[PDB]
Parts: structure tokens; C-alpha cells; sequence
């Protein structure tokens, strides 16, 4: 009745979807086979006559290896075989390859399955698109799919949980290029875009989980916990229920400005747990710490515009109000002059479930802060120099040109991220 | 009901927006045409950006 | 309708095969000029 | 200075030639796409007339 | 040429404009040639330029 | 399901390819009779990349062995893994080319090239999806380099979009095997620049230096060099054959590596190459492997990276590791050696990680560096070709094969042009 | 000299892209000149059947 369709595009999207669906199965008790030993699963799973619950997800990729890992892994009897869609040739970090030549048939089949999935949902709160800005599959195919969904499904709220490249550390070479291109694409399609940086999540794992040895499984587990906290109000009741439709209306001041910092609290290992009180005030302060975000972006450069807090577990509204009042009275935290309230509190009575084998501890309280702030323009400023530095010599441009892209596309993308910079400047300014 | 702003000074060049449901009327045809023509002139002159 | 469209496409194809002003004509002009330029550069470089 | 002026002019010229070649390639792609339906149409007309 | 060394740099392509292609065939087949090209003369000197 | 067609050319190429197929079959747990004996699901999961299933359980390599003289193929077939290859894939002539690139590209290669392309087409059409072709051979030799350039041109004409990977053993700097090595190298580089999408430079003396200083071997035969080259040639594509935490196919590597199309020549080295004495004394860690990676001696190419500037560098790691660890190590390398790295590319690192390390090694890593240092190798081959072409010594054997003298000038001009782009992108300034 | 190098590399890579477009044009022309004789033969059969 409150169904949300999940899409996972590219290696990063599918790998965070692995953690996301592990977390949802653990949260609702759905066994890996497909069935569980009310109606709280309907948001993410559709139950069949036999009792097997199949997730309302779609794994889209042009590379077969990542999807075959799912087809072979523990979750082979859970996911629908046709829902897993596999390509033949990888996008090879080429946005043109993933958006113009290879991605056409794949996205057509994807929309076929997406229509089939959406027909099985009475209502439809929206879409959760998990892709990787910084790779052709995530960038190109993800952009094409987002455009396609915006055109056909229309007013369904699409939450794009994008991972942008980190400031200094990166694994691709044309990553600034395809990141600029996909940001150019998704500025006009997604309704709420959640920013993530691998460097920031790595620092979180190094410092708070005390994981000197961070890896993709840990990063994806943290992301999955963030998304589960985001969706907890759809599946479990509680005081101050917040809806997918309520996110954008409480978080997006102006249509373009919809990119969002995400911060979870606490992130503490089982060893360090039960050495601190972890009260509502302390976890809220930890969430508002400049260091705690999953994006490498200091708020002290900017000002907060909106902050939506999602509390999970034994949380009382007086405690949330006291913590947020202390946050407002804090001098380090600064809001824009034109948004006096800037706070969207929502609570849920379901504590965050812990994945066995993970590092996150069993904490009776959890906070997911999704905030619109003018600081986030700094990361776009970083990519806007990373892009034009290479574009001065137009290196690697021939690869993108070969698959039906023109230099005008690059110029327009650069113009568009410059426009986004100016948007952040004007929202920050009085 | 379809709603358009007839008194907005800034929206006057578009003509109130609305639906403009005909494909040639969709979006910003004049602005898109001008921008594409300018880009085409730059490309034909070889003036790399 | 089938006869008209068949005739139109046949005429277009035959004109492309043999027309003074046809996309194949421009393509062959460009490629022949490129081949001549390459040959002239290579023979000139050898002579130099 | 002579070399830089020379190479600017020829860079502009070759960019213009590249744009012209791109337009010609698009027209050629259109014509080549016009080819393949003709075979099917001719085959159907052949069968009907036979 | 303006005294510039060309090293595996393609010749001017198909001009597609009649005046420029006339100029280019002139260049190819040495139709118009002036021998001295650049010169310098003291006051009262005679250069004897030739154009063929 | 993304197949690769392997071709082995010349004596050196055939030996290297035989060693490579031995290594790949041993890695996939295939005995020389073709039956699977690996007892691991992942090995058979993507075995179709290199092998086809025969009528029984036998797996035939998708390899094509090419030669003008039958002796090299007789030795290859009598070798330990000679019986896996399909006999129809052995395409051999009767008279070998006497280290004549002109003979191997015009006179004697013309007749055999029809059968070669027939076998190549038969192998390619059976493939569901074709990543591309990989041709292993040596520059500085008649039959190998000659028909190798010819076949690369033919396959480029037939399959323009499919990947081309070439492993060319460039003639060594100090000690040259044959006299006509600079002619053959200059003629082959001209074709490789235009046709081969991705091309590897390998040097025999660099191989000796690395195997004598790092491996500390006493009597390194050609078999050891072929073993190292085979390890690199496996590690370049292990991401296609095994699941990876951050996988990267050949086309991804090419896109992330090639800044400009003609600058597609790359140098490799393999880690961890450890001497038998210090295997216990070393520690298998990503910082250790990266330090060995970025060493000049680990490079399998003669040119040292210090003279040139790194345009790009990809590193395909294998083993259970931290992508954080690897990214931090390589970013630290870039920051520390930023002088050697090109400024107008903010990140010169293309890091890929595969979940299946090679047998016996807990972890490993192959490195593929596009650096302006290879300018000095092209320059040295030019300093030899120009000197000997000034007197046209041994030009006349090539002149007898029906190829124009102007082709030598063509090859030299193209090669020195490539030198020019290498130098200018070495000394290019941002903004 | 810096300006000369800049304009140089621009001109060179533009020329390389032009050459690649020429090669692609050659490939397409061959690929469809393969098809054209079938159209010619079908036209001949059409005329004979009339
Ligand atoms: N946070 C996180 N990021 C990842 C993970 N795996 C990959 N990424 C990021 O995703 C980016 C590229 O994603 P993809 O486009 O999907 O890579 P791909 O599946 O091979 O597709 P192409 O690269 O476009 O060919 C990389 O730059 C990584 O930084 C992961 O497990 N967690
Ligand atoms: N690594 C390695 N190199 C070899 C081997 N055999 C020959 N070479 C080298 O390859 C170079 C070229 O020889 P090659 O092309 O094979 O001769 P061809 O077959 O007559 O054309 C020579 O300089 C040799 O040093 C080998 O088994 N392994």
C-alpha cells in the first residue's frame, strides 16, 4: 500500500543493493529462500500465493559479473530471475557508451520490468535509484533510466542515492568527466538526490568503527543502514511518521537545490558500545558534527538550509526537541536567514536492526540526518576544476566522441555545473 | 484546471508557460533553438570552447 | 502506396550509387583527396 | 610566433573540415539506412508479381 | 608557406569553396611563382624580382 | 561470456603464447589433456573467455598459432601443453622469413594470411560476445612482426570496434639479437600506432635485469622471461575471468589509460616478484606491492619512468584486500611523486581489484603505465634506424620483397611524430 | 614557444580525429558497397519479370 520500487545500476549500485536487501530481509525476517516463518514487508517485497516474498527491485547493469554474483550468491532464490538484468559489454567508464549505444536495449527491457513491478503495487510512494556517479553504467545508463522514469511515471518521487567522487582519492581517470555529465543529467530528473563520498565513509570507518581496514562491504553496509533509517517510517509506525512525499516538501526549497548530505549516528563498534550514554542529545550533536557526514564537505564554509532528522528506537519528542534546540542555540551551526525553522523531526519506534557479521553495534537509538545546506556546492566546485583542467587539452574526449557524443555535450555539462555553483552561491547569499 | 501566470513580468517571454502540449511547443523552443544555433556556429567556425 | 514508396527508394538508392551530387560522391571525393594527400606527403618525405 | 600563427590557422581549418565530415557522415548513415528496406520491398514485390 | 617547418602535418583538406580550391591547385601545380620571395635592398639597389 | 581470441606469432610469440596458455590452464585447473581438474566453481565459471568446450569435457584454447617455419610449432606441440590446441589452429608455412619484415608482410605472409584470417573468423564467429583479440609477438623479427602487423591490420579492418591488444617484444637497447632489428621495429611500430588499439612494449634486456636483480636468478633462460610475460598477460584480464570487488575489463582499462589515441603504448611489471631467498623475509602487503610496483626496476620495459612523465597508470590488483588501502597507497604515490606525474590530469590512477589472486600468491598486482619515458626507447630505435638507413645497409633485402623505399621514410616519420607527442605532453603545462 | 606548443597539440589532435572519421567513412562505405549488388540484381529480376 506504500510500495517503493528499488533500482540498482552499475557495480556500486548493485553492491550497495546487496547490503540494502540483506538489511531489509533481516529487518522483516524474510529468509534468503524467499519466505518468512502486519504487512510491513509490502514496502519492499511483494508476497505470492505460495508465501514467497519477492523484492520489488531491479538490478540493471551492462556487465554480467556483478549480477551473476547475485545469481550465484545466497540470494538466488529470493530475487526474480528476469528482474536481474545483465548486459553483454561493460560501459568501460564511458558515459557515451552507457547512455547512447549499449544502454538503449537494456533500459527498454528495464522499463518493461519496471512497468510489470509497478502494476503489482496498489500505491507507489516512489523510486529508490542507487547508482554510481563516476562510471559509465551508473552515469550513462542511470541518467537514461532517470530521464525515462521522469517522462513516463512522472510525479512519482525518485530518490537518487548517488555517490560522487571524493576530492583527492579516486579510482577512475575519466571520473570527473562522467561525474560532470551525470550531474548535468540528474539535475533535472531526480527529486531528492543524496550525496555520498567514499573518502568520507572511509574516514568514518577508520575513526568511529575503528576500522583501519575499510572496504566496499563496510561502505555499502553503512549506506544500507542510512537508507533503512530513511524508509523506516514507511514500514514501521511511530510518532511523527514522515513520508517519502514529505521528504522533498520539507527538504527542497527550490527545484534545483535538492542535493542532500546524509549523516548517521551512532557509528560505533560493539567494543566501544556501552561506554557512552548515547543519549538523544549526544547522538544529535554527533550527527551535526562537521566530521560525521558521508560526504567530504565542511558545513562551516556554508550554512544549513533544511535538516530532516529521522530517529529510530527509544526516542521521545521532548528529547528530540531539546537536542534540536541546543543545536539551534549552538554558535557553530548556522542556518540561512530565510529559513527560521529549517527542521523536520520524525521519529519511529523500530530500533535499527544489525546485520550479523557487521561492525555496527546494537544501539537502541539511531539518527539519520538528511540536510540541504549551501556548503555542498564545494564538492561541485572541486569537480568543476577537475573537469576543465583535463578539458583544456580535451584528453580522453575521443573515447566519449566515439559512441555518439559531441563536444557540445561536454560544454553544456560544464555550463550546467557552473550554473549549479551559482545556484548554491545565491541560496547562501542574503 | 490548468494554471498560468499572466501578470508575471519574467514569464511573459514564454507566454505564461502552462502545458503547451504540442511537441513543437514543449519546453523552451526559442531558447533551445537559439542556443543550439549558437553552438553550431561556434563548431562550424572551429572556435573551440 | 507500396509501388510509390518502392519506386522512391529505388530511385534514391540508384541515385546514391551514381549521381554527381550524392553522399557517396562526397564521401569518395573526400577519401580520394585524403589518399592523394597521404601519397604526396609520403613520396615528398622520401625525396626530401 | 610564425609557427603558432600557422598552427592556429590550420587547427581552425581542420576543425572546420572535421565538422563538414561529420555532417557528411550523418547524411551517409541516413542513405545507408535507406538501403536495407529496399531489399525487403523488392523481395515482396517480386513474390507478388510472381 | 611563411617559413614554417611542416613535419607529417596534413596538407590543407578539400576546401569545398571554389576560390580556395583554385588557390590550392595553383599551389599544387606551381602556376604562379615569384622567385626572390623576401628581399632587402640598399638605397638605389635593384632586386630583379621574377613572377612566372 | 566476453571472449578473447589469442594469436601467437613468430618464434618468440609462439613460445610466449605457449607459456601463457600453460599458465592460464594451470590457473583454471586444466590438465594438458583438456579435462578440468581444478575442483573450484569459479575456475569453470568464466572458462569460456579463453576456452571452448569440445565434444567431451575437453577444453580447447581459443588460440591460433601462426608461423612461416614448422620447427617452432613442432617444438610448441611437443611441449608440455602442446596438445590442448586444436590442430586446425596451427597455420604454418614452409619457408621462414630471414628476419625480413618485408618478407613477413608482403611476399610470404600474403599466401598464409588468407588461412590465418579464415581461422580467426571461424574462432570469432563461435564467440557469443567478443571483447577482442590479443596478439603476442616480438618486434625485430621477420615472420613474427611482419605477419603480426599484417594480421592486426586485417582484423582491424574486419572488426573496427572490437578490442585489439598486442604484446610486442621490442628489441633490447644494449644487446641486439639480429642486425635488422631497427628496420623491423620501425616498420612494425608504424602499423601498431595506426591499427592496434592497445599495445605493450617489452624488452628482453629489461626482462633479464628484473629477473637477475629482483628474482636473483642464476641462469635465466627464455622460459623464465616467457613465464613472467605470461603472468602479466594473465593478470591483465583476470578481471574478466574472476569476480572482482572493483572489476575493470580491457575496454575500461583502455579508456582510463589512453589520453590520446596514438599514445597507446604501455609498459608493465608484475608484483610481487620475490627472489627465492627473500620470500620469507618479505611481507605481502599492499604498501610493499605498490612500492615494488612503482620501482623502475620492476618495469618490464627498458625505459625508466624517472626520465619521462606518467600520463596514466592502471593497477590491477588480485586478492582479498581493502579498496581503501589500495586507493590510499596509490594516491600517496601520486602526491609523493607528483613531479613525475602529468599535471593536467588530476588523478593518474586507474585502480582495479579482483577477488581471485593467482595460485600460490596470497596477493598480487599487475601495473600498466602510460608514461612519456618510452620516448627514449622510440628515440633509441630511431637513432639506430636513421644511422643504418643513412647507408641503406640491409635495406636491399627488403627492397627485393616488392615494398617501396618510401615506406621506410613513412615508418620513421610516424615513429618520430609519436616521439613528438610524447615529449610535448611530457613538457605540457596546465592552463 | 608555449603558445606554439599549445596550438600545435590542438591542431595535431584535431587532425588525428579527422583521420579517424575518414577511416570510419571508408569502413561504412565498404560495408554498404557489399550490399549494393544485391539491390542491382533484384532490380534486374524485377525488370525481367515485368
Ligand atoms: N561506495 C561504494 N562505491 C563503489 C563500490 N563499488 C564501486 N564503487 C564506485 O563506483 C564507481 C563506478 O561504478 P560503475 O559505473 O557501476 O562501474 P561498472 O559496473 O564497472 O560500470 P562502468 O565503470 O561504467 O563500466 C567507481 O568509481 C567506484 O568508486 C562500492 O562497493 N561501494
Ligand atoms: N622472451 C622471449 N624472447 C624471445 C624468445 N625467442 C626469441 N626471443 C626474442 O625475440 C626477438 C625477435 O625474434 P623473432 O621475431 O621471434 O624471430 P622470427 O620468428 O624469425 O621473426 C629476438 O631478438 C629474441 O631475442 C623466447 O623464447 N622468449
Amino acid at each position: 500500500m506504500r510500495e517503493v520500487i528499488s533500482i540498482h545500476i552499475g557495480q556500486a549500485g548493485i553492491q550497495v543493493g546487496n547490503a540494502c536487501w540483506e538489511l531489509y530481509c533481516l529487518e522483516h525476517g524474510i529468509q534468503p529462500d524467499g519466505q518468512m516463518p502486519d504487512d510491513a514487508f509490502n514496502t519492499f517485497f511483494s508476497e505470492t500465493g505460495a508465501g514467497k516474498h519477492v523484492p520489488r527491485c531491479i538490478f540493471l547493469d551492462l556487465e554480467p559479473t556483478v549480477v551473476d554474483e547475485v545469481r550465484t550468491g545466497t540470494y538466488r532464490q529470493l530475487f526474480h530471475p528476469e528482474q536481474l538484468i545483465s548486459g553483454k559489454e561493460d560501459a568501460a567508464n564511458n558515459f557515451a557508451r552507457g547512455h547512447y549505444t549499449i544502454g538503449k536495449e537494456i533500459v527498454d527491457l528495464a522499463l518493461d520490468r519496471i512497468r510489470k513491478l509497478a502494476d503489482n503495487c496498489t500505491g507507489l510512494q516512489g523510486f529508490l535509484v542507487f547508482n554510481a556517479v563516476g562510471g559509465g553504467t551508473g552515469s550513462g545508463l542511470g541518467s537514461l533510466l532517470l530521464e525515462r522514469l521522469s517522462v513516463d511515471y512522472g510525479k512519482k518521487s525518485k530518490l537518487g542515492f548517488t555517490v560522487y567522487p571524493s576530492p583527492q582519492v579516486s579510482t577512475a581517470v575519466v571520473e570527473p568527466y562522467n561525474s560532470v555529465l551525470s550531474t548535468h543529467s540528474l539535475l533535472e530528473h531526480t527529486d531528492v538526490a543524496v550525496m555520498l563520498d567514499n573518502e568520507a565513509i572511509y574516514d568514518i570507518c577508520r575513526r568511529s568503527l575503528d576500522i583501519e581496514r575499510p572496504t566496499y562491504t563496510n561502505l555499502n553496509r553503512l549506506i544500507a543502514q542510512v537508507i533503512s533509517s530513511l524508509t523506516a517510517s514507511l514500514r514501521f509506525d511511530g510518532a511523527l511518521n514522515v513520508d517519502i512525499t514529505e521528504f522533498q516538501t520539507n527538504l527542497v526549497p527550490y527545484p534545483r537545490i535538492h542535493f542532500m548530505l546524509s549523516s548517521y549516528a551512532p557509528i560505533i563498534s560493539a567494543e566501544k558500545a556501552y561506554h557512552e550514554q548515547l543519549s538523544v542529545a549526544e547522538i544529535t550533536n554527533a550527527a551535526f558534527e562537521p566530521a560525521s557526514m558521508m560526504v567530504k564537505c565542511d558545513p562551516r564554509h556554508g550554512k544549513y538550509m533544511a535538516c530532516c532528522l529521522m530517529y529510530r528506537g527509544d526516542v521521545v519528542p521532548k528529547d528530540v526537541n531539546a537536542s534540536v534546540a541546543t543545536i539551534k542555540t549552538k554558535r557553530t551551526i548556522q542556518f540561512v536567514d530565510w529559513c527560521p525553522t529549517g527542521f523536520k523531526c520524525g521519529i519511529n519506534y523500530q530500533p535499527p536492526t544489525v546485520v550479523p557479521g557487521g561492525d555496527l553495534a546494537k544501539v537502541q537509538r539511531a539518527v539519520c540526518m538528511i540536510s540541504n545546506s549551501t556548503a555542498i556546492g564545494e564538492i561541485f566546485s572541486r569537480l568543476d576544476h577537475k573537469f576543465d583542467l583535463m578539458y583544456a587539452k580535451r584528453a580522453f574526449v575521443h573515447w566519449y566522441v566515439g559512441e555518439g557524443m559531441e563536444e557540445g555535450e561536454f560544454s553544456e555539462a560544464r555550463e550546467d555545473l557552473a550554473a549549479l555553483e551559482k545556484d548554491f552561491e545565491e541560496v547562501g547569499a542574503e | 484546471a490548468r494554471v498560468g501566470r499572466p501578470l508575471d513580468p519574467l514569464l511573459a517571454p514564454l507566454g505564461g508557460g502552462g502545458t503547451t502540449l504540442s511537441p513543437a511547443t514543449l519546453g523552451h523552443p526559442a531558447a533551445a533553438a537559439a542556443h543550439a544555433q549558437h553552438v553550431a556556429t561556434l563548431a562550424a567556425n572551429g572556435v573551440m570552447l | 502506396r507500396r509501388d510509390a514508396m518502392l519506386g522512391s527508394l529505388l530511385g534514391d538508392v540508384i541515385g546514391g550509387l551514381t549521381d554527381p551530387n550524392s553522399p557517396l560522391a562526397e564521401a569518395e571525393a573526400a577519401l580520394s583527396h585524403a589518399d592523394k594527400v597521404r601519397r604526396k606527403k609520403k613520396e615528398s618525405l622520401h625525396n626530401e | 610566433r610564425k609557427e603558432r600563427d600557422f598552427h592556429r590557422m590550420h587547427h581552425k581549418r581542420v576543425a572546420q573540415e572535421k565538422n563538414k565530415l561529420l555532417t557528411d557522415l550523418r547524411r551517409l548513415k541516413e542513405h545507408y539506412a535507406k538501403y536495407e528496406p529496399t531489399i525487403l520491398e523488392l523481395k515482396k514485390k517480386y513474390e507478388t508479381l510472381m | 608557406p611563411d617559413g614554417v617547418e611542416l613535419e607529417n602535418w596534413v596538407e590543407p583538406g578539400r576546401p569545398r569553396t571554389e576560390g580556395e580550391r583554385m588557390r590550392d591547385l595553383i599551389a599544387e601545380y606551381k602556376l604562379f611563382e615569384m622567385r626572390p620571395r623576401s628581399g632587402e635592398l640598399e638605397p638605389g639597389a635593384r632586386c630583379t624580382v621574377t613572377i612566372e | 561470456m566476453r571472449e578473447i581470441v589469442h594469436i601467437q606469432g613468430g618464434q618468440c610469440g609462439n613460445q610466449i603464447g605457449a607459456k601463457f596458455w600453460e599458465v592460464v590452464s594451470d590457473e583454471h585447473g586444466i590438465d594438458p589433456t583438456g579435462t578440468y581438474h581444478g575442483d573450484s566453481d569459479l575456475q569453470l565459471e568464466r572458462i569460456n573467455v579463453y576456452f571452448n568446450e569440445a565434444t567431451g569435457g575437453r577444453y580447447v584454447p581459443r588460440a591460433i598459432l601462426m608461423d612461416l617455419e614448422p620447427g617452432t610449432m613442432d617444438s610448441v606441440r611437443s611441449g608440455p601443453y602442446g596438445q590442448i590446441f586444436r590442430p586446425d589452429n596451427f597455420v604454418f608455412g614452409q619457408t621462414g622469413a630471414g628476419n625480413n619484415w618485408a618478407k613477413g608482410h608482403y611476399t610470404e605472409g600474403a599466401e598464409l594470411i588468407d588461412s590465418v584470417l579464415d581461422v580467426v573468423r571461424k574462432e570469432a564467429e563461435s564467440c557469443d560476445c567478443l571483447q577482442g583479440f590479443q596478439v603476442c609477438h616480438s618486434l625485430g623479427g621477420g615472420t613474427g612482426s611482419g605477419m603480426g602487423t599484417l594480421l592486426i591490420s586485417k582484423i582491424r579492418e574486419e572488426y573496427p570496434d572490437r578490442m585489439m591488444l598486442t604484446f610486442s617484444v621490442v628489441p633490447s637497447p644494449k644487446v641486439s639479437d639480429t642486425v635488422v632489428e631497427p628496420y623491423n621495429a620501425t616498420l612494425s611500430v608504424h602499423q601498431l600506432v595506426e591499427n592496434a588499439d592497445e599495445c605493450m612494449v617489452l624488452d628482453n634486456e629489461a626482462l633479464y635485469d628484473i629477473c637477475f636483480r629482483t628474482l636473483k636468478l642464476t641462469t635465466p633462460t627464455f622460459g623464465d622471461l616467457n613465464h613472467l610475460i605470461s603472468a602479466v598477460m594473465s593478470g591483465i584480464t583476470c578481471c574478466l575471468r574472476f569476480p572482482g570487488q572493483l572489476n575493470a575489463d580491457l575496454r575500461k582499462l583502455a579508456v582510463n589509460l589512453i589520453p590520446f589515441p596514438r599514445l597507446h603504448f604501455f609498459m608493465v611489471g608484475f608484483t610481487p616478484l620475490t627472489s627465492r631467498g627473500s620470500q620469507q623475509y618479505r611481507a605481502l602487503t599492499v604498501p610493499e606491492l605498490t612500492q615494488q610496483m612503482w620501482d623502475a626496476k620492476n618495469m618490464m620495459c627498458a625505459a625508466d619512468p624517472r626520465h619521462g612523465r606518467y600520463l596514466t597508470a592502471s593497477a590491477l590488483f588480485r586478492g582479498r584486500m581493502s579498496t581503501k588501502e589500495v586507493d590510499e597507497q596509490m594516491l600517496n604515490v601520486q602526491n609523493k611523486n607528483s613531479s613525475y606525474f602529468v599535471e593536467w590530469i588530476p588523478n593518474n590512477v586507474k585502480s582495479s581489484v579482483c577477488d581471485i589472486p593467482p595460485k600460490g600468491l596470497k596477493m598480487s598486482a599487475t601495473f600498466i603505465g602510460n608514461s612519456t619515458a618510452i620516448q627514449e626507447m622510440f628515440k633509441r630505435v630511431s637513432e639506430q634506424f636513421t644511422a643504418m638507413f643513412r647507408r641503406k645497409a640491409f635495406l636491399h633485402w627488403y627492397t627485393g620483397e616488392g615494398m617501396d623505399e618510401m615506406e621506410f621514410t613513412e615508418a620513421e616519420s610516424n615513429m618520430n611524430d609519436l616521439v613528438s607527442e610524447y615529449q610535448q605532453y611530457q613538457d605540457a603545462s596546465a592552463e
